[PDB]
């Protein structure tokens, strides 16, 4: 029936303040005696979520008495956070919110594999060329063979955030045919970053082991 | 208080799946509750309702907009049980079924066709429901080349990959566990053929190229196969 | 006249009832002795009030309303004719001039499970006492207060039916007990 739709999709957090985030409804949700339904949730990594703020204004149980509810009418302002519709049957939740913490701008390194011999005579032809420890949001990895672009057959995977340096690590995959990767000798992949004043490019040929 | 469920497993698209929940540590015949499944991709999406047995003479069930008369689910009073049955199953129907929770306790304003509650004070462990056409596919694991350009010259990162697994869960150790230096694991993703792909790679410095062994074990469950791969340069 | 009246049924069910939802049967136009609720060995005291449990086999009366639940321990002796308490002015109330009296026994060995076992529930908030002889099914919530609940659990609004806990473990205190009430009138 509506969409919920959040305004901060990435925005870095920091224990010394307290972060803000907020759903935007497109109906009123104030009903009878001013009692806004819209939920708060907090989902742990590989964890089953819970309940921290519910009905707007009002508090659970559980609460660290820190996320305090606020919010009046169509606005409402404050792992991955969602937010709940209780006026009709869909009930919609967050896209996006992710809070992460913020780190320190770290220039990624950007490394290749070429595909082993075993797999050449198995038919496809896998390269994959992937970059670690960098600040996250850097999703325009391309792969390009003999100064040439190509879409549609590239995937990337992010990983969590971890506990031990809090960097993230990305890897892009490239799969070809072996008919379209004996016709070429030259693949390259091109990394970019925030931290970086120019973009980092690094290639290899088929020939050597 | 927590509830426990279970029941999840593959399932070709149509026929039925056996999917149920259970309650244990508080009163189950006078909630009202309901179902909330998370895709893998997405967020969580909502699914069906149930009304409960005491707290109003006529029953109230809801479905989604998606799934309007397509799910048929109930509950059942005795040894505190909660089903849900299947009909047709579809390649985009695949999430993680959570059991969901009211803290309502009460049914007020509620017709056949809409009824609201506050919220969701406890959510279940999830189940692992997941369809695929295809049969089983043994794991196959390939060593890389190293490379040693970035992180200085000293240091050289190689890993071991494995392509045309099945099913989803899959574990991998790096030296038998002794090696936890640098270690990363990536969630799968799925292609189109519906297979999935993963690599796991462990930065080391390159000044042990000649001398230290690596070796990488593949543990698949559900497949029973044991491979140890050799990487070389 | 004579026919086999059902008394088995009455307290020989699989599953009771809640203590606020008892059921309410009639039965008449049938004869049944007395002497068959001598088989349990845990079986309490009858402590009948009005008519003696000797002389009643010969005694005839007109109808018998029977009803069911099921309680936890140290309650059977707050079911009385002129008594006060929680579980008397808000779920079952006697009359004063009442002629009948209850049945009980322990029933720990088929109420309770190896798990919390909260099938059994009872009502302790209410904004008024009830009379005599009614049952009040229902789950409209109350105000503790100024605060206009509108179903909705928080400070000042709570659910008047509230799940007993049922263990093999627990003691003889709070065992729970199969208590089935009889009515005698003329
Ligand atoms: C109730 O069941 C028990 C066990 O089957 C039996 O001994 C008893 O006679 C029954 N009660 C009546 C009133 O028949």
């Amino acid at each position: 029936d509506i969409v919920l739709t959040q305004s901060p999709l990435s925005l870095p957090v920091t224990p010394g303040e307290p972060a803000s985030i907020s759903c935007r409804s497109s109906q009123s949700l104030l009903r009878s005696n001013g009692y806004n339904y819209l939920d708060w949730y907090l989902q742990k990594p590989g964890q089953s979520p819970h309940l921290l703020i519910y009905l707007g204004s009002n508090r659970a149980s559980g609460v660290p008495d820190r996320f305090s509810g606020s919010g009046s009418g169509t606005d409402f302002t404050l792992g991955v956070y969602y937010c709940m519709q209780a006026l009709q049957t869909p009930y919609t939740f967050g896209q996006g919110t992710n809070l992460e913490i913020k780190r320190t701008v770290a220039a990624p390194s950007v490394f290749i594999f070429p595909p082993s011999d075993e797999q050449l005579k198995s038919g496809t032809a896998s390269v994959v060329c992937l970059l670690n420890n960098f600040y996250p949001r850097e999703a325009k990895v391309q792969w390009k063979v003999d100064n040439a672009l190509q879409s549609g057959n590239s995937q990337e995977s992010v990983t969590e955030q971890d506990s031990k340096d809090s960097t993230y690590s990305l890897s892009s995959t490239l799969t070809l045919s072996k008919a379209d990767y004996e016709k070429h000798k030259v693949y390259a992949c091109e990394v970019t970053h925030q931290g970086l004043s120019s973009p980092v490019t690094k290639s290899f040929n088929r020939g050597e082991c | 208080v927590q509830l426990v469920e279970s029941g999840g497993g593959l399932v070709k698209p149509g026929g039925s799946l056996r999917l149920s929940c259970a309650a244990s540590g508080f009163s189950f015949i006078t909630y009202n509750m309901n179902w909330v499944r998370q895709a893998p991709g997405k967020g969580l999406e909502w699914v069906s309702s149930i009304s409960s047995n005491i707290l109003s003479s006529t029953s109230y069930i809801y479905y989604a907009d998606s799934v309007k008369g397509r799910f048929t689910i109930s509950r059942d009073d005795a040894a505190n049980s909660l089903f849900l049955q299947m009909n047709s199953l579809r390649v985009e129907d695949t999430a993680q079924y959570y059991c969901a929770r009211t803290r309502s306790r009460s049914v007020r304003n509620c017709t056949s066709a809409t009824c609201p509650v506050d919220a969701f004070d406890l959510w279940g462990q999830g189940t692992m429901v997941i369809v695929s056409s295809a049969s089983t596919k043994g794991p196959s694991v390939f060593p890389l080349a190293p490379s040693s350009k970035s992180t200085s010259g000293g240091t050289a990162a190689l890993g071991c990959l494995v392509k045309d697994y099945f099913p989803e869960p899959v574990t991998v150790s790096w030296n038998s566990g002794a090696l936890t230096s640098g270690v990363h694991t990536f969630p799968a993703v799925l292609q189109s053929s519906g297979l999935y792909s993963l690599s796991s790679v462990v930065t080391v410095p390159s000044s042990s190229l000649g001398t230290q062994t690596y070796i990488c074990n593949v543990n698949h469950k559900p497949s029973n196969t044991k491979v140890d791969k050799k990487v070389e340069p | 006249i004579t026919n086999l009246c059902p008394f088995d049924e009455v307290f020989n069910a699989t599953r009771f009832a809640s203590v606020y939802a008892w059921n309410r049967k009639r039965i008449s136009n049938c004869v049944a002795d007395y002497s068959v609720l001598y088989n349990l060995a845990p079986f309490f005291t009858f402590k009948c009030y009005g008519v003696s449990p000797t002389k009643l086999n010969d005694l005839c009366f007109t109808n018998v309303y029977a009803d069911s639940f099921v309680i936890r321990g140290d309650e059977v002796r707050q079911i009385a004719p002129g008594q006060t308490g929680n579980i008397a002015d808000y779920n079952y109330k006697l009359p004063d001039d009442f002629t009948g009296c209850v049945i009980a026994w322990n029933s720990n060995k088929l109420d309770s499970k190896v798990s919390g076992n909260y099938n059994y529930l009872y009502r302790l908030f209410r904004k008024s006492n009830l009379k005599p002889f009614e049952r009040d099914i229902s789950t409209e919530i109350y105000q503790a207060g100024n605060k206009p609940c509108n179903g909705v659990a928080g400070f000042n609004c709570y659910f008047p039916l509230r799940s007993y806990s049922f263990r093999p473990t627990y003691g003889v205190g709070h065992q729970p007990y199969r208590v089935v009430v009889l009515s005698f009138e003329l």
